[PDB]
């Protein structure tokens, strides 16, 4: 609803993989 | 959680898994994402919980490892819970195949009498506390 | 860049993932050229002096990491804006930096594939000789059904000295451009796999092109894995993340 469409959250870490 | 029980929907397709011919099917282009729903990589916790109401509710236990079977795993992971499937990746062979997800306590161990080589799914908890990919391969890690 | 001192009532980071598809279809129905054109661009609103990573789903990275076998993207022509430190990206495929303030664009790429187009365009086209000319088109969604294309224009050249136009089309609005001796299809919204038709006759050499865009997609399979970011303070720090898919340069020849 909003631009090129609305954003969405993002992780902070490769939890898959250490951290 | 009720939908983490469209499970055996899952587990089914998991298993059973002058020529004919391949229905070759008409390829959509392009990788959509829903629109506000977060991604993420897998997690410990979530890696650690899905191991477990897998060796539970049964089907993965044993069940004989192609990448046709793990993919269908994985999607479903992707779809329902949103967790990119690059985690259900494993150690190289030959030998038992480990986990690189620190949380998945599941194995890959080779066998013999029931028949490069042929491995099943293996629960074990103590992958959820011993990381032995990164020991095996810190090259992969940090 | 970055400066000292900045600060925040609320910390947090956005990254528009932006893909432009390249095209050119020669007048036979064969394909010349196909690429994506990718940048990363970042809004970043973030206090203090913070450090900056992202997580790609990147071939190279993966093959080294062990989880070659996944799904990812193999990705050329990369370049970086400044504050990226390469000496990292060299060794590690590791993305790190300290960005600046607010808008800049951190990465640009390219892509190479013989892909079906995104949206096809089929032209007929019947011409009496000083008499008069009739233009069938067809335009046709190729992309995902779940998805949608915005703001769809297509701009098909008609000769520099017809008149008297008229044309029917079930979706979307034609117009004639004498300036630019061209017509042009207008749909607004524009579903994944659907062939829409339009009539075009006058009476009495450039391409084809199209101009399209499609939130919530891209063509590269591209995602961005995580961003992290460290600063000293206890830091709450959120990133947002979109991906956008548009023509760039898209073009079927005509003769």
């Amino acid at each position: 609803d909003r631009k090129g469409g609305s954003y969405s959250q993002a992780a902070g870490s490769d939890s898959a993989q250490g951290s | 959680k009720s939908s983490v029980i469209g499970w055996p929907a899952v587990r089914e397709r998991m298993r059973r898994a002058c020529a004919w011919l391949e229905a070759q099917e008409e390829e959509e282009v392009g990788f959509p994402v829903t629109p506000q729903v977060p991604l993420r990589p897998m997690t410990y916790k979530a890696a650690v919980d899905l191991s477990h109401f897998l060796k539970e509710k049964g089907g993965l236990e044993g069940l004989i490892h192609s990448q046709r079977r793990q993919d269908i795993l994985d999607l479903w992971i992707y779809h329902t819970q949103g967790y990119f499937p690059d985690w259900q990746n494993y150690t190289p062979g030959p030998g038992v195949r480990y986990p690189l997800t620190f949380g998945w306590c599941y194995k890959l161990v080779p066998v013999e009498p029931d028949k490069r080589e042929v491995l099943e799914w293996r629960f074990d908890s103590r992958l959820a506390f011993h990381h032995v990919a990164r020991e095996l391969h810190p090259e992969y890690f940090k | 860049w970055r400066s000292e001192g900045i600060k925040y009532r609320k910390n947090e980071v956005f990254l528009d993932v932006i893909e432009a598809v390249n095209l050119l279809v020669s007048a036979n129905g064969n394909v010349l050229r196909s690429e994506i054109v990718g940048s990363i661009k970042m809004r970043v609103f973030l206090s203090g002096m913070p450090e900056l990573r992202l997580g790609l789903n990147d071939k190279v990275l993966f093959d080294n990491t062990g989880r070659g076998k996944s799904k990812s993207v193999e990705l050329e022509d990369v370049k970086f804006h400044q504050c990226v430190r390469l000496s990292r990206f060299e060794n590690d495929r590791t993305i790190s930096f300290i960005p600046p303030d607010g808008e800049f664009e951190l990465m640009s790429y390219r892509l190479n594939t013989h892909v079906k187009p995104l949206i096809w365009i089929e032209s007929v086209i019947e011409k009496h000789s000083h008499s008069r000319i009739e233009y069938m088109v067809k335009a046709k969604s190729q992309f995902k059904r779940r998805s949608t294309a915005n703001n769809v224009e297509i701009h098909i050249p008609v000769p520099n000295d017809a008149d008297s136009p008229k044309f029917k089309t079930t979706v979307g609005s034609v117009k004639w451009v004498p300036e630019n001796s061209e017509i042009v299809w207008s749909v607004k919204s524009f579903p994944g796999g659907k062939e829409y038709l339009m009539r075009a006759h006058f009476g009495l050499k450039p391409p084809i092109s199209v101009k399209f865009e499609i939130p919530y997609f891209t063509t590269s399979g591209i995602q961005v894995r995580y961003l992290k970011i460290i600063e000293k303070s206890g830091y709450q720090a959120l990133p947002w993340v979109r991906y956008i898919t548009q023509n760039g340069d898209y073009q079927l020849r005509t003769q």
